[PDB]
């Protein structure tokens, strides 16, 4: 997609984003990001030859805080982008009627099918 | 945990569980339906499971 | 027991033997010894179990259904109409297999009862058996393994179309 | 151990494509396959055209 | 009467308790031959009773129970019958095998592995009984390959002596040629008669029956040690002696023509079938008759003798005469 | 089935923070708990599947295979000590957690709605087995074995993805139910043949078909025992599972372009059953045995009969059990004699008087002794193929004869008759090995009593 | 630990040092080692042997392996998977080979020729057909119990 | 004893949590509660439910 809010160039979220709900508490994707943050802390304890799962707990909580925060803002922008994609799609649906005809859904009483019986 | 609590418990679980793939239900329903189609004199298991009137052949 | 309309038999017949010997009849001695040694303790066991379950009961009910209309009255796509239609058709396929099982049970019963007197008093069952299995061969046979319901409708249209065209151009 | 290693993975070297090796491999690899494939062409043509006509023993032929 | 069925079922069910007994024993038995002796003795005295009722009345019956895989238009329970052949064959095999138990008590007195020998021999007895009672053809196939496997183990008892396990390998190879013939018969029975059950196959007369009869003759010349597939019989004589007696006198070699005796309504027609029957039987009979000169082993003489006897029974089925062949099995 | 997924994620870090001499009991006990938990699922009733929000459902195409995998995991695990016992505790934890991850992606693979997710979990099945067999393969060409494994499975499985994206953007989403309900036949054009050839060819390579089965035997002779059993049973039966899933679409052209594949699999079945008669290297006999049985499976899948599909899933489950067992006995023999060669290890009738009974019982299940479920599978496939062409039963029975011949030859060659009187280091067989024997075969016989479960969705 | 050179790639050229190294590595007679030759069928530089090896070598020599008929140092013939006792027993036949096969095929073809001579000339006692009661025994053949009888009653003799 | 060894209790808690998320999924996908054509009785008699 090309903007379609190619007016404000790096408006990270307009007031258009303040009408859809934000990502809620204990959504599974932010919990996945938090587990990835704990894994980042585990491997940061692993590389520096300090004991893994020990003596770096402030760094553990730092990494978890940072990744949960960044993933929260990414989820917000993500949901705004899919919402504006959906709304522009439906605006183009409602705009032009005649290019999108209602296909006359014939029931199976008259819809013929080639069969080719398999043995 | 391989022989005492799993093996014979699984053997008694598969010895009887509910009617897997609706089997005894199918037995008793077929018994009652064949009793029906004996009682009304019509031939049991008429062909054309779909309605022969409710059809539209593509004609020449 | 069961319904003797749907699982019928011929009437029972027993002839009376008549010795003509004075041994007398060791198998009668042995069947009386069997009756007094076996038939009474078995009867007491089943009678005790009869009373022990005649205290209190359970029940179960044979499951019945409504009727969804047909596959032919669903549209081109209809993901939720065809679901009901095709699962109803598949349950009909299950009960129809069990109908053929019951008729083959009847045919085996007439074979084993009549001994070598086959072609007297078993031709009714072979006639109705070839009837019902000609119906099954015509309807459910050449539809492959990935049957859902739709290939049955296509085979139905194909069969009545071929028969209509044949009787028209030979009429 | 000598015989096993000489029979298992010291066969692929040495090897060279001769007329003998190539012809014998092409005669033992695809020959019998194309042979039984021709006979299944023949038997499937017979079965298709036969029950296309209707002169088979399928008064009852249930277990498809 | 349910008495008849009940006593036939207890003559089947008595042949289980020694096997599960030694498998659940943990306290060593030494009178295990005495135990097998008394259980086979009472099995014989309870199997003489229903045949007495049989000739007293007639009264033929089939039993069936506990169905499984009722998948398509067919089904199969553990189902076995008692008509004339399965009446007046079973006490013969039991009487023969009880005497073979006695002779194996004395002959195998020295080997301290007598318990596993009796386990193999009694399990072989069970499987041959399951063959000679069944009407569901899948259970006949079960008895077929089970007595093949028991013949394999019971020839290859003496480990070492590579001639003997080579003999056992030949025996199982000719049993698999019997298997390919028999599964061709089962395939044609399914696809043109909806099932593999003797009652319905008797109930119809499918007159075009050249393919299944050729398969049955292949299975019978595989099992019955006949022309082309005879040489496993003296090689099979090179096992031990009660091994040879049970495996080739009353069981496991007479089962090959037993099936052709079982399919007598199907072979009431098809004179081409009886021509193939008697020609092959005559070939075996003359071949082993010429072959049994200057054979200085005793057991190989008796092998060629019993192959000639099975040639006589194949000629006996070459005439439409099953019951004389059954009487000859007994004698 | 997320109640099966999340205990597997809650089983893995426990092994990480398990102390010394306590990894084993924890992993074994909790995998057996997972086995009872797996046994709870078996509920599939009648007309439909049993669905669960979008990702999950269960059929009898998937339920006995899933139960097979989760039953196989403790058996896998308890085969996998005493040949890495002197290695590090950290490397031992790494190996066990790798197997747990492989089980997790296998459950993901069998409980899949979309074929896209099936492709992701297909090569997720691919990746850990590489590292396992190449690291611990214990011979000089475990390198070559892992490399052939990865390149054949990728290079076959890859255009399947493009065909699946094409089916995605020509028919909407890719639920198995929508593809039951929105499918329509695609006639004999050329691009239909290419799309069918890509999908079926990816799965052919996974089977393996006879044209590309050099994939297998190096990866079986050059693997540890856990990866051996996983590779053989779960990967080949996973390939057949995936073919059974995809073949519901594209019916009308398989009659036109299935004739080379059926022919190739039949003649390759005969040639493979002949080649596993006369080789050395005792391990590899069961490898080409598995090749022969999966060729029979392929013929059964593509001739498209309900009898054929019931026999196909029966043959899959029976051969998975038998081949996993017989691999474990081969590992026991290699623990004994340190050889892998066939003619060296001999005797084992005087010595080891009941290990021989498990060899015998395994070879009789392989032989298709008639209560073995191998025979139920082979019998239904024979019935269907004689309905298919009425003359190809000769190849079937010749396969039958040769199959019994090589299996019983593998029995009596090494394990009937005479010790070489220079081996003199075998101990009597451990209770662990016999425990793996009675964990293999007791469910086989107790499934052989009432086998109405394991037959397919066309029950 | 084992030397990688103690396996065997590459054939017999060139003739001094290949044959020297082959007779060293194989523990054989030097000039009686003969390669296959380099036929391109694999086969390496593995020795040729007199092909029978098992029903010969009578077991009273008392070598090491009691059943393999091998004494632990030999070239270990390329068909050791198949030429063993219990698989293929190549004892010397008491008579010939061509005489055996020609007599066997002659006897079997003679029996089939006389089977055909018997099939073209049947035998039978002087016996007519049976005299079934209900017109060659209707009602217990194929059926039609009240529809189509063919009336042919027997007339006495 | 539970604080001493908690090792053998973790995956039952995992299975209980998975089952609880299954029941939460059940009450999330609770559409067509009485709107099917083949499973449609009156809501009777207890309290406003037919499955959970
Ligand atoms: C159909 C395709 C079948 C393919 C079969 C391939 C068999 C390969 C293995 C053969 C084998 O097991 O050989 C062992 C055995 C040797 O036995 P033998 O040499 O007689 O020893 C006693 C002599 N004192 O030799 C045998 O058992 C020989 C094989 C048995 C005969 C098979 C064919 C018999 C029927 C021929 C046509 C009629």
């Amino acid at each position: 997609m090309t903007g379609r809010q190619a007016r404000a160039p790096l408006q990270f979220l307009p007031d258009e984003a303040r009408s859809l709900p934000p990502p809620k508490l204990t959504d599974p994707r932010l919990a996945y990001i938090g587990f990835l943050g704990y894994c980042s802390g585990l491997i940061d304890n692993a590389i520096r030859r300090r004991p893994v799962l020990s003596a770096g707990l402030h760094r553990q909580f730092l990494y978890i805080t940072s990744f949960v925060f960044v993933g929260y803002y990414l989820l917000k922008r993500q949901d705004y982008m899919y919402a504006v994609r959906d709304h522009d799609m439906f605006s183009y649906i409602k705009s032009h009627p005649e290019d999108f005809p209602e296909k006359d859904k014939k029931t199976y009483r008259e819809v013929f099918e080639e069969f080719h019986p398999v043995r | 945990f391989g022989f005492s609590i799993v093996l014979v418990l699984g053997s008694t679980f598969v010895a009887y569980l509910p009617d897997y793939r609706m089997q005894e239900w199918a037995r008793r329903e077929a018994e009652r339906l064949v009793k029906y189609r004996e009682a009304h004199g019509l031939p049991l298991m008429e062909s054309n499971c779909f309605d022969p009137s409710k059809i539209q052949l593509p004609e020449d | 027991s069961w319904d003797k309309d749907v699982y019928p038999e011929p009437p029972r017949r027993t002839p009376a033997p008549s010795p003509q010997t004075s041994l007398p009849n060791p198998i009668t001695y042995l069947t009386k010894a069997f009756d007094l040694l076996v038939d009474r303790p078995v009867t007491l066991v089943r009678e005790f179990i009869e009373r022990q379950h005649a205290k209190n009961k359970y029940y179960y009910y044979h499951r019945e259904f409504r009727r969804v209309p047909d596959i032919t009255e669903c549209h081109e796509k209809d993901v939720l109409c065809m679901f009901e239609a095709e699962m109803q058709w598949k349950r009909d396929y299950k009960v129809d297999q069990e109908i053929v099982n019951i008729i083959q049970e009847r045919l085996k019963a007439c074979q084993q009862r009549e001994g070598e007197s086959h072609r007297q008093n078993c031709a009714k069952e072979l006639q109705q058996f070839t009837q019902v299995v000609k119906a099954y061969q015509d309807r459910y046979h050449d539809l492959g393994a990935h049957y859902s319901a739709r290939k049955c409708l296509a085979k139905q249209k194909q069969r009545m179309l071929a028969e209509r065209k044949a009787t028209k151009e030979a009429a | 151990i000598r015989w096993t290693c000489a029979r298992s993975a010291n066969v692929y070297p040495n090897f060279r494509p001769n007329t003998k090796t190539s012809l014998l491999g092409a005669l033992f690899g695809i020959g019998p396959l194309i042979f039984w494939y021709y006979v299944f062409k023949t038997d499937r043509d017979r079965k298709e055209k036969l029950i296309q006509e209707g002169k088979l023993d399928r008064t009852f032929n249930i277990s498809y | 009467m349910n008495l008849f069925s009940s006593l036939t079922l207890v003559t089947l069910i008595l042949l289980t308790m020694p096997i599960a007994a030694i498998n659940f024993n943990t306290h060593k038995f030494t009178n295990y031959p005495l135990y097998v002796k008394t259980t086979i003795s009472c099995a014989f005295i309870t199997s003489m009773i229903p045949t007495m009722m049989f000739i007293h009345t007639g009264q033929e019956m089939i039993i069936s129970n506990w169905h499984w895989l009722t998948i398509q238009t067919l089904k199969l329970s553990l189902s076995f019958k008692m008509d004339f052949f399965s009446m007046m064959f079973v006490p013969v095999a039991l009487f023969v095998t009880w005497s073979i138990m006695e002779f194996s008590m004395w002959y195998m007195h020295s080997d301290p592995n007598i318990n596993q020998f009796f386990k193999y021999l009694l399990l072989f007895l069970i499987t041959m009984l399951i063959l000679v009672t069944a009407n569901n053809l899948f259970q006949l196939f079960i008895g077929w390959e089970g007595v093949g496997i028991m013949s394999f183990l019971l020839i290859g008892w003496w480990y070492g002596r590579t001639d003997a396990n080579t003999a056992a390998l030949q025996a199982i190879l000719y049993n698999r040629i019997g298997d390919i013939g028999f599964i061709l018969a089962m395939a044609w029975f399914l696809i043109n008669l909806n099932t593999w059950d003797l009652q319905q196959i008797f109930m119809l007369n499918p007159n075009d029956s050249n393919l299944p009869l050729m398969g049955l003759i292949l299975a019978a010349t595989g099992k019955s040690a006949q022309f082309g597939l005879h040489p496993w019989l003296p090689s099979a004589m090179e096992g031990p002696t009660p091994v040879s007696a049970l495996l080739h006198s009353s069981t496991m070699v007479v089962a090959g023509i037993f099936l052709l005796i079982r399919f007598y309504p199907l072979t009431e027609n098809n004179k081409f079938g009886q021509s193939i029957m008697l020609c092959l039987g005559a070939m075996t009979t003359l071949f082993t008759a010429m072959c049994a000169l200057t054979q200085n082993d005793i057991k190989k003489i008796i092998a060629f003798s019993t192959s000639s006897q099975l040639g006589l029974m194949m000629v006996t089925i070459g005439i439409n005469q099953p019951h004389l062949a059954f009487l000859h099995i007994c004698t | 089935m997320l109640k099966y997924i999340i205990p597997t994620m809650m089983l893995m870090p426990l092994t990480w923070l398990s102390k010394n001499s306590m990894i084993w009991i924890n992993t074994t006990l909790h995998s057996l708990l997972i086995s009872l938990t797996s046994l709870l699922l078996l509920n599939q009733f009648g007309d439909n599947s049993l669905n669960f929000s979008l990702t999950f459902f269960s059929d009898s195409l998937s339920t006995p295979l899933l139960i097979l995998t989760m039953w196989l995991l403790p058996l896998m695990l308890m085969a996998s000590q005493h040949h890495l016992s002197k290695e590090n505790l950290a490397r031992k934890k790494l190996f066990i957690s790798m197997l747990i991850l492989l089980q997790l992606f296998l459950i993901m693979t069998f409980t899949a709605t979309e074929l896209i997710f099936f492709y992701i979990m297909f090569e997720a099945t691919l990746v850990p087995t590489l590292i396992i067999i190449t690291r611990w393969g214990n011979q000089t060409e475990r390198l070559n074995a892992g490399l052939y494994f990865l390149f054949y499975t990728l290079a076959g499985s890859l255009p399947l993805l493009v065909a699946l994206i094409y089916i995605q953007n020509t028919m909407g989403s890719l639920n198995f139910l929508i593809l039951q309900y929105w499918v329509q036949p695609m006639p004999n054009s050329w691009s239909n043949t290419f799309m069918w050839l890509a999908c079926m060819m990816a799965f052919m390579v996974k089977m393996p078909l006879y044209g590309l089965h050099l994939w297998l035997p190096k990866a079986h002779v050059e693997a540890p025992i856990a990866g051996s059993m996983v590779l053989a049973a779960i990967l080949l039966k996973l390939g057949g599972y995936g073919m059974m899933r995809i073949t519901l679409l594209l019916n009308p052209i398989t009659d036109f372009m299935a004739y080379p594949f059926i022919m190739l699999s039949l003649w390759g079945m005969i040639m493979t059953s002949s080649i596993c008669l006369r080789q050395t290297d005792l391990k590899s006999l069961i490898a080409y045995s598995s090749v022969s049985h999966m060729a029979l499976v392929i013929v059964a899948i593509l001739i498209q009969t309900p009898w054929s599909y019931m026999g196909a899933t029966a043959l899959m489950i029976a051969h998975g059990l038998t081949s996993s067992m017989l691999f474990c006995l081969a590992n026991s023999n290699y623990e004994r004699v340190h050889s892998r060669t066939m003619i060296l290890a001999r005797g084992l009738q005087t010595l080891l008087p009941l290990m021989a009974a498990w060899w015998l019982l395994a070879s009789l299940t392989n032989l298709a002794l008639p209560p073995s479920i191998n025979l139920i599978g082979e019998l239904f496939v024979v019935m269907s193929t004689f309905s298919w062409s009425n003359i190809t039963i000769i190849l079937m029975g010749l396969n039958m004869v040769i199959t019994a011949l090589y299996s019983l030859y593998m029995l009596i060659t090494t394990q009937r008759g005479k010790h070489t009187h220079h081996i003199n280091n075998i101990l009597p067989s451990f209770t662990r090995e016999n425990a793996l024997m009675s964990l293999h075969m007791l469910p086989l016989l107790l499934l052989s009593l009432n086998p109405k479960i394991i037959l397919g969705p066309l029950y | 630990s084992h030397i990688t050179k103690d396996m065997l790639p590459g054939p017999y050229p060139k003739t001094p040092e290949e044959r020297a190294a082959a007779a060293k590595k194989y523990n054989m007679r030097v000039e009686d080692y003969e390669p296959y030759p380099d036929d391109g069928m694999g086969y390496g530089d593995y020795p040729k042997l007199p092909d029978r090896s098992q029903q010969e070598r009578d077991p009273w020599y008392d070598w090491d392996h009691p059943d393999l008929r091998l004494n632990w140092g030999e070239p270990m013939h390329w068909d050791l998977d198949m030429y063993i006792r219990n698989r293929v027993d190549t004892s010397p036949t008491p008579v010939n080979w061509n005489l055996m096969c020609k007599h066997l095929f002659g006897f079997v073809a003679f029996m089939l020729f006389m089977f055909w001579v018997g099939e073209t000339y049947p035998t039978y006692q002087p016996v007519g057909p049976k005299q079934y009661p209900y017109n060659n025994l209707y009602l217990e053949r194929g059926g039609d119990p009240n529809k189509e009888p063919e009336p042919v009653v027997h007339y006495e003799i | 004893v539970v604080r001493d060894h908690w090792i053998h209790v973790l995956v039952p808690v995992g299975f209980v949590f998975g089952y609880y998320l299954d029941r939460k999924n059940d009450e999330k996908l609770a559409a067509f509660r009485n709107k099917s054509l083949l499973y449609k009785r009156e809501l009777k008699p207890n309290e406003e439910v037919t499955w959970k």
